[PDB]
């Protein structure tokens, strides 16, 4: 049915104007704020706009996508911090909104291209409400510090995604798809998404941190990070291709790779050249995890992801978490080892098991999935121009 | 040690000495690793002189290497069109197909090589046969934007 | 000779990855860790580092087939750029303390090496990239500390000549190399970066002024420069050219010239009214130039090079109202320019040699050359 | 003839400067971020929304560029004369903020005539619009003493209904039945979604800039973040609504989305709940969606009013509804100020408004300018040298 998607639009809308009448009530921070807004809006967006007929999609249902989650994400965190009471709205809140976002656009770039909008509205409200228990979890329960969340956000949504991704699979899709490919200004618009990323993770990572020597711990922590991860990423996707090209895949995922795997580490006091060493492995374990483990996650395991969101997110998240807890054996933080490992236990845990409870709720033919041959096409839900 | 000493003499551009190993009596078909013998390293570097006395000296002109490639393959993708005319004039299979269906005007459109795609058109190259991915020239030098290699292609048609 | 690149596939891993365990090595055995206004301060590094990534990044994107390179190579020099000048600004003006002014600072010394690297890009690799990224930090960190011993100076205050030593390192640079457009998108993508760069250039005119008021008037005086500058270069650019036409190429550089005109005086310059004059003839003298360079390689850094001079002689003009200064100044100027020639000279031998396995002049501005891409025949 | 363009600029600029000169002497910290984002609103979100248009995006950008780089100056110039009555005056933060809203008011009318005017004639635009708007601006801040701290009415529906009426004063008959180069394509819409976004993710900047530290300010940012947020779900649900076999239309993504910021800014500051946020948000994504579906086609074959950009639909119907929200908000009591000044500040904003349009579109319609011929409508090369090459 054509009025599906309207109709869950306006529903859902309407559902979040109650809710925030019924819960909701009324400066240093909104810069930091701004610089996780752009990461998520421009960054994510255009990042996913490499493949050749999907970037209106990409970009499209990336906006609607977050716009929607940062509303419900608002909803479920503030009622979680309130347990259940009304609750003030301030900078911190539209912050963690951006970072529930986030965590749905991870998990989006594992079924880019094969789910309808309507489906990814189904997704956002189903993930943000799995995401904010975990976070909560570990925030509170479990009290680690996962201040640039290399668990709760990347872990978790890189692992909710393949579970979803797992449930949706398309035998159809396996071997690949004509649309499955990137074209030449694809890759420019995407090096947009990248550059935007890169730039602002350090806002990224120290936008909650506490003020003080942990806030700019996490911003030099997180700028060292990237800057190894950079050159790493070039160096390995150099290693890993024909006569020594480079991948434009690697060079614009895998360049980030150690802005997510010093999350867990980044108000630590790790020093510069730690952050270093975490970010040139993580630009190491992506550029492998992207050239040897998506085609034995498609082919083998029947986990297609269409972004490589578990070179990105997942293993460079897991790392995050194994360097939190490393930190915390050699004193580098106050917190408890178990603790940390509970955390990332519980991270990945939880995103399983809720990517597959929510991939079998969008495997139900109600929604406008896409045909095989239609995946990745732009034309399946947009009016697209006759020329490019 | 004598094949290998040749075979740099081949990549190297040192004719005297090369002939001097032949002389010796070094075989003219010997390879390296990679299936290149003597003249598909002389078409790679570009020694005409080279190409002329290994001809000369009874080599074989349509050999491959494990990719499939002949010396005409190599030399239309280094771009070595002194190399190509030679190669050509002994009677080079301007469409001699490598495994993965490579013909030299496809090698050539790739890598923008102009005068190398207007020397093999000339010469009856084919710009129909399809790779097995189904790429023509014409294909490849629109996705890599050689507007001059596609304005020659489809003037010549 | 082959014109096939040559397998970089062990040279560039091995040469990135050996230059990054040195990074990290020098970084753990000299570099060392350690409020109110931290958000202001890093509000201003981040402008820098949006300008470098963002605005160099792309404003060199214009290339039909090199947007690629462009794009990612600006990326990869400044990674290396900001720890290697992180490293040599501490050993070259003292334990290296890392503060959020200090990696501002080797930030800017970065993007000396970007915009010279915009007079040899789609002419070079990743490698020749590189090496041009260490000898270019070196050479600016040694410019200012015989400043700093010669005429007394502070050595992080002597960056304010990165203007004319980028220009003119980038020129030299490019003179050594072998000898050898546009497409509509990468055209666009390019006005993104340059719109990038001149908004936020009044960042770039007063990372190093302390004063709260200092910065306030630089970054006034750059605003309205920058404004009057883009107005002129816009309508100035029909009479510069043979069609009559507006050149996209021309604006992207010509916008960022009252920035470059005030940059070393705008501390200086007491009421908008001067900025906004110096804006309007910086944008006349790059009508000019690109009415005249090309009958006296790349135009755009020609004129840089020309504003470079400019503002540093008009700083030379307004700090007498502010006559043995000028001499000490002209000498300044005359060390930085004869440095700057010096190390581009010897970069540009350094790259000429064949262990670095450049690209072939006929396969120059194209990103086959370094990129992978599909139905493409690979190898022999 | 070959040289107005030139000539004019340099005119105007020496005339920017004298003045400067004659006029303008030398908190500034803390607002100097929200400059910074309002700053790439103007030249980045402003400049790529309108590069939709397949053979127009140099044009686009380029004109952006020189149209907003002289209104800041002008806007400078003109908003600090109204406000000292005539004497010299030192220039803040206040005073760039101001000048780009300004160059933004005269953005959104440039979006009207988009594809149909010269360089020569936008020139002539800015000088007069920023004229007109900033005595609408005082009349309405200093006069009505009237609350638009977003500015829907003296920004928005002043620039949307100053260009409709330079459009219909410009009104080409052969350009009625459409035009082969009105039309995107899929590069020139993705530049128009990078505008888009930006503009998207700093509209809370743009309508908390001027607004009273404290509780106003974080009151705007709250209430333009979710009235975005909102906006952005009703515009996908309506576009998909309203267009055949339930597909999305880019036109509506990269402009309606922009709706809810758009409504929300007489309200901004004013404590009408982050809910009385979103569904003003949901409103102004609803109406303009059925704008740019019914609205536009009607204004262009019967009214012979042709708006290239859809400004009516995105700054003109959402700025009305923003101004009569503000009455609302002042009889519900959430804001000071009378509801007859907040009527008449919207009544003064579309009468000036359509009488300075209607002024400037018959200067402009004079064949002096080097307008474009109804041929060569919507095309960079006659201004620019365009590449061979898409
Ligand atoms: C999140 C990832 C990394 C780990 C957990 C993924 C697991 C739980 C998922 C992903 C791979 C999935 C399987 C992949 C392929 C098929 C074949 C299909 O016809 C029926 C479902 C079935 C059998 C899936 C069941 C669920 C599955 C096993
Ligand atoms: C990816 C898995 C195996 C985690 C291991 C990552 C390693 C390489 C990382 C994670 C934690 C890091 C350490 C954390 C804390 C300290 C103490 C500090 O004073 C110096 C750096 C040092 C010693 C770091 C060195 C590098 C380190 C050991």
């Amino acid at each position: 049915m054509r009025f599906t998607f309207p109709l869950m639009a306006i529903v859902l809308e309407i559902a979040m104007i109650v809710l925030f009448g019924l819960f909701v009530e009324y400066f240093e921070l909104y810069p930091l704020f701004q610089d996780v807004h752009v990461m998520i809006f421009v960054g994510f967006g255009f990042l996913m706009t490499f493949l050749k007929k999907y970037g209106f999609s990409s970009v499209g249902i990336n906006l609607l996508v977050a716009a929607l989650g940062l509303q419900w994400g608002t909803i479920v965190q503030g009622i979680l911090q309130s347990q259940g009471q009304k609750f003030n709205i301030g900078i911190k809140n539209m912050i963690n909104a951006d970072f529930s976002a986030a965590t749905v656009l991870i998990s989006f770039g594992a079924v880019l291209g094969k789910t309808s909008p309507t489906q990814m509205l189904i997704m956002t409200i189903l993930e943000i409400v799995f995401f904010a228990h975990n976070e909560y979890l570990v925030s509170e329960i479990f009290k680690a510090s996962d201040i640039g969340a290399s668990m709760t956000i990347h872990a978790f949504g890189a692992y909710f995604g393949l579970a979803v991704a797992g449930i949706l699979y398309r035998s159809g899709l396996r071997k690949g798809h004509e649309n499955e490919e990137s074209a030449y200004y694809s890759d420019l618009f995407a090096m947009i998404g990248t550059l935007f990323l890169w730039m602002f993770w350090p806002s990224f990572n120290s936008a909650i941190a506490e003020p003080g020597d942990k806030q700019c711990r996490a911003i030099v922590n997180t700028y060292f990070s990237l800057a190894a991860c950079v050159l790493t990423a070039f160096a390995f996707s150099s290693l890993v291709e024909h006569r020594g090209k480079l991948n434009m895949v690697h060079i614009q995922n895998a360049t980030l790779a150690g802005g997510v795997a010093v999350g867990t580490c980044a108000d630590m006091a790790i020093h510069p050249f730690g952050s270093m060493i975490i970010g040139s492995i993580a630009g190491m374990v992506s550029v492998l995890g992207y050239k040897f483990l998506t085609p034995l996650f498609t082919t083998k395991l029947r986990i297609h992801d269409t972004c490589g969101v578990h070179n990105l997110h997942g293993l460079p998240g897991v790392v995050g978490g194994l360097a939190g807890i490393v930190a915390v054996a050699m004193g580098a933080s106050n917190t408890s080892m178990a603790m940390q490992a509970a955390a990332l236990g519980s991270s990945i845990g939880t995103a399983v098991v809720g990517g597959l409870m929510t991939g079998l709720i969008l495997k139900l033919p109600l929604w406008g999935q896409p045909s095989d041959q239609n995946c990745y096409d732009d034309s399946v839900y947009w009016k697209v121009p006759k020329t490019r | 040690d004598a094949a290998t000493s040749f075979l740099r003499a081949a990549r190297s551009g040192n004719l005297d000495k090369a002939l001097d190993h032949l002389r010796n009596g070094v075989d003219i078909n010997t390879c390296n690793q990679n299936g290149l013998n003597g003249l598909h390293l002389a078409s790679k570097e570009g020694h005409v002189k080279m190409v002329v006395e290994l001809l000369h000296k009874e080599i074989i002109l349509e050999t491959t290497t494990k990719k499939g490639n002949t010396a005409l393959h190599i030399a239309a993708l280094a771009g070595q069109d002194e190399v190509v005319r030679e190669l050509v004039n002994y009677g080079a299979n301007v469409n001699a197909q490598s495994q993965k269906g490579f013909t030299p005007l496809y090698m050539a459109a790739q890598e923008n090589h102009l005068e190398v795609v207007k020397f093999l058109l000339e010469n009856g190259a084919n710009q129909n046969v399809a790779t097995e991915d189904g790429f023509t020239p014409l294909a490849v030098a629109l996705q890599q934007g050689h507007e001059n290699v596609v304005a020659h292609l489809i003037n010549y048609g | 000779s082959s014109k096939y690149p040559r397998s970089v596939r062990r040279c560039l891993p091995l040469w990135a990855l050996t230059l990054e365990a040195a990074l990290i090595l020098l970084f753990y055995f000299f570099t060392h860790y350690d409020q109110k206004g931290l958000v202001a301060s890093y509000q201003v590094g981040q402008d820098l580092t949006v300008m470098a990534a963002l605005g160099l990044g792309f404003l060199t994107s214009n290339f039909r087939r090199h947007s690629w390179s462009s794009v990612a190579f600006n990326l990869f020099m400044l990674a290396l750029g900001v720890q290697w000048a992180i490293l040599l600004d501490g050993f070259l003006s003292q334990k290296v303390v890392i503060t959020l002014f200090s990696i501002r600072l080797a930030t800017m010394s970065a993007m000396s090496v970007l915009i010279s690297a915009g007079a040899v890009l789609g002419k070079v690799n990743l490698a020749q990239l590189v090496v041009m990224v260490l000898v270019e930090v070196t050479a600016l960190g040694t410019l200012r500390m015989v400043i700093s011993n010669i005429f007394n100076t502070d050595y992080h205050m002597n960056l304010r000549h990165f203007y004319v030593f980028a220009a003119y390192f980038g020129l030299t640079v490019a003179w050594c190399l072998p000898k050898p457009q546009r497409a509509t998108i990468p055209s666009l993508s390019a006005m993104l970066g340059a719109l990038f760069l001149w908004m936020f250039w009044p960042s770039v005119n007063s990372p190093l002024l302390r004063s709260p008021i200092q910065r306030k008037n630089a970054m006034f005086n750059t605003y309205y420069a920058l404004a009057v500058s883009v107005v002129t270069a816009i309508s100035g650019s029909s009479l510069a050219h043979p069609q009559r036409k507006i050149s996209m190429t021309y604006v992207h550089s010509a916008v960022l010239a009252g920035g470059v005109a005030v940059g070393t005086s705008c501390h200086l310059i007491p009421s908008p009214w001067l900025a906004m004059v110096l804006g309007l003839v910086a944008g006349l003298i790059s009508i000019g130039g690109a009415k005249c360079l090309p009958v006296c390689i790349s135009v755009m850094h020609s004129i840089f090079s020309l504003l470079g001079l400019l503002g540093e002689i008009t700083y030379i003009v307004l700090l007498v109202l502010h006559g043995f200064q000028v001499l000490l100044s002209i000498g300044e100027l005359s060390l930085a320019i004869v440095i700057a020639l010096t190390s581009g000279l010897l970069t540009g031998l350094l790259l000429n040699l064949k262990i670095w396995k450049a690209p072939h002049v006929a396969k120059y501005f194209d990103d086959q050359v370094f990129w992978k891409f599909p139905h493409l025949a690979v190898g022999f």
